[PDB]
């Protein structure tokens, strides 16, 4: 219920740019990291932002946030067959002994 | 990667039997240890954090029940009784509760597989 | 002008008599305004300025199970050193710290503080740099190195630059209103008779705040630098100061010195006479 | 590395026989923490004493105010008496009214 | 808001 993330599933031509939302609701928030997980092993980081920034971009993704209206969003721009997983959209506050996950959004991006 | 060792990477629980997991701290600079679950539909959830030996805490969730134990400062233990569902468990490791190991942020391993029966 | 937020930790071990001593304390351009301590029931992070409840009651849940972490963190910080130095088991030792950022006008972040002290001295504090550490002595280098590996320095940049600067700024958004708060100083001169043939005239400022102030006896132009007796600033135990110079004078002679009082909360300096 | 305390005993307003005050005893750049303050009234200790919680300061020294309700008269005499690890034995300063 | 410690 703190982070929630959609659509939870999207399909994208490759080549094509693939856009995933996600939504929080504690606005203490200060850390929001994106795990890329392939079927069979753990979520591993793909990008991460801090509060204090607006965008992050580190290859063919990037983050967009939006800490007025509490909602980031990833683009995966110039999609591809591997790119192919599930995406999950994670936050944490200063302090906090969790890491709140959003639930999930499959990418499957077909040639 | 290669901070903790968790074992064993997959399982078989008879549905009327409790299962013991167990992490193992190789780089002690990261002392605060976590357990987190993913469920079968995908959704990941902490469980616990704890620093020190002879914490202990017992949390319940749809599918399984929880012990987590602090043994030593390299032993985090995890028993799982009444696991009526699957679930994939992962074990953490950091510096400092809000932060990753050597790096900003939390780092999962293949984690351990559990299936019932 | 430029503010701060800064953090006075102490944990001081106690043989026998239980566990270690454990608080943290806050402070918003030099004024308290939380505090942690873990003897007192219900160890919790209470609010110390009335300006503070506006905090929801998750903001100390919050700071109190983080509290509760450090404080794990420092029982074993102490039983560390009690390593390194190689020191008894038995002993009582106190580790302290500074942390805190302090931000100029400009919003621009002046300073970043994050300084250790073991049993009084110095052990190990984070460089103007923030990238690198300085060690007061050999063991001090375990702690360095161990920290160069792991990353610390970007850690704790992370904290300056997220965290502490942004709270820095609400705070001040919250406590504006009672931290500019200015008392001047009330003045006066006290007649007080030395042996034989001479006097001691004694300078006195009363309720002043903030604690920043300059007494001057002057014997017509020039300053007493030398023979002039003075108090160091003191706490009147109520939100103000007070402090006295005084100075031994000849006896009928007591008009050709005068008093000056310098606080930045007067409209100027006060001129003071002793007044028979 | 123990710091020698020091010490100040004063009255939160200008004294005045008759008139109640606060009477504060203020010990500063003292380390270790843990110390021992009284407060003194013709020889015996009074009991009403608040002590202020324990800070220390940008030199890692601590610094302690202890206080008490009392209405100076011109023959009653008040102290403050301090013990700590870095002194040989305790130390006693009397209230001055003029200091 | 007071950061977290690690270890020395
Ligand atoms: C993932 O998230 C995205 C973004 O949230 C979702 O896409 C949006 O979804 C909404 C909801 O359905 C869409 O709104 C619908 O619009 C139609 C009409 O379409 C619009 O375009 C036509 C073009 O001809 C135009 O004529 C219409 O007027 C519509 O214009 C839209 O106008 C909106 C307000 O006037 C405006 O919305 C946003 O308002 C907020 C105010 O709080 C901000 O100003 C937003 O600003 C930005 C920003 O932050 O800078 C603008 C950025 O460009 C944008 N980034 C991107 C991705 O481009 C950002 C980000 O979205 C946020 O930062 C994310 O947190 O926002 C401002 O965008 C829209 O911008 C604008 N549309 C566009 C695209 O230009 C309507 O008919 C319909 O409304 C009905 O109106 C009736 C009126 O009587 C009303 O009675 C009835 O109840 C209906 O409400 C509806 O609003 C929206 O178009 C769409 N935007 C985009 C960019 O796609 C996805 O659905 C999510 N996906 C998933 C899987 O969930
Ligand atoms: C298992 O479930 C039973 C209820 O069926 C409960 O009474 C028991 O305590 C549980 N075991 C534990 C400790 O997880």
């Amino acid at each position: 219920q703190q982070v929630r993330q959609s659509p939870q599933s999207l399909t994208v031509w490759e080549g094509e740019t693939a856009i995933l939302n996600c939504s929080y609701e504690d606005s203490t928030f200060n850390y929001f990291p994106w795990y890329q997980q392939f079927p069979g092993e753990g979520p591993a980081l793909l990008i991460s932002i801090r509060s204090v920034s607006d965008k992050k971009e580190d290859g063919r993704f990037t983050i967009f946030f939006n800490k007025r209206e509490k909602k980031l969003s990833l683009h995966i721009t110039d999609s591809q067959p591997g790119d192919s997983a599930t995406y999950f959209c994670a936050a944490r506050y200063q302090g906090g002994r969790a890491l709140i996950f959003g639930t999930g959004t499959t990418v499957s991006v077909s040639p | 990667v290669t901070l903790l060792e968790q074992n064993p990477r997959w399982r078989l629980v008879p549905r009327g039997q409790a299962v013991n997991l167990r992490c193992i701290l190789k780089n002690s600079q990261y002392p605060w240890m976590s357990w987190y679950q993913q469920d079968l539909q995908k959704q990941l959830q902490w469980l616990f954090t704890l620093r020190s030996p002879g914490d202990k805490e017992v949390k319940s969730l749809p599918g399984a029940d929880y012990l987590a134990t602090r043994v030593t400062d390299t032993e985090l233990r995890l028993q799982v009784a009444n696991m009526s569902q699957g679930r994939t468990l992962y074990c953490t490791c950091s510096a400092a509760p809000d932060w990753g190991a050597s790096a900003e942020t939390l780092y999962f391993g293949s984690g351990t597989r559990l299936t019932v029966l | 002008g430029p503010h701060s937020l800064r953090y006075f930790v102490t944990a001081v071990s106690r043989p026998g008599l239980g566990e270690p001593r454990y608080m943290e304390v806050g402070y918003v351009d030099d004024t308290e305004f939380v505090r942690f301590d873990s003897d007192a029931e219900n160890p919790r992070y209470e609010p110390r300025a009335r300006w503070m409840e506006q905090e929801g009651p998750e903001y100390w849940e919050r700071e109190t199970q983080k509290a509760k972490g450090n404080e794990q963190s420092f029982r074993v910080d102490l039983r560390t050193l009690l390593g390194y130095y190689n020191q008894s088991k038995g002993g009582s030792h106190t580790i302290q710290v500074i942390s805190g950022c302090e931000v100029g006008s400009d919003g621009r972040l002046l300073r970043g503080y994050q300084q250790y002290a073991y049993d009084g001295c110095d052990y190990i504090a984070l460089n103007e740099d923030l990238k690198t550490w300085t060690a007061a002595d050999m063991a001090a280098l375990i702690t360095k190195h161990k920290w160069e590996q792991a990353g610390e320095a970007e850690r704790l940049r992370a904290y300056l630059e997220g965290t502490c600067v942004e709270w820095l700024r609400r705070y001040l958004k919250n406590g504006n209103a009672t931290l500019l708060r200015t008392d001047s100083p009330k003045a006066h001169v006290t007649h007080h008779s030395r042996p034989e043939d001479k006097v001691t005239l004694r300078c006195w400022a009363l309720g002043f705040y903030p604690a920043d102030i300059t007494l001057t006896w002057q014997l017509n132009g020039e300053e007493l630098i030398q023979d002039m007796e003075l108090v160091e600033t003191r706490p009147a135990g109520d939100g103000t100061f007070q402090k006295w110079a005084s100075v031994v004078v000849p006896l009928g002679k007591e008009q050709y010195y005068t008093c000056h009082v310098y606080h930045q909360g007067l409209p100027e300096p006060l001129t003071l006479r002793w007044e028979p | 590395i123990q710091k020698t305390p020091q010490i100040q005993v004063y009255s939160r307003h200008p004294p005045e026989n008759g008139k109640p005050n606060i009477l504060n005893c203020y010990v500063t750049q003292f380390h270790p923490p843990h110390i021992e303050i009284q407060m003194l009234k013709n020889g015996k200790k009074i009991p009403k004493v608040e002590m202020s919680d324990m800070s220390f300061s940008k030199d890692w020294s601590f610094y302690i105010l202890a206080h008490t309700e009392f209405t100076p008269t011109e023959t009653d005499t008040y102290a403050c008496r301090v013990k700590h690890d870095s002194m040989a034995e305790p130390k006693t300063v009397y209230w001055d009214r003029d200091m | 808001k007071v950061i977290t410690f690690i270890d020395l």
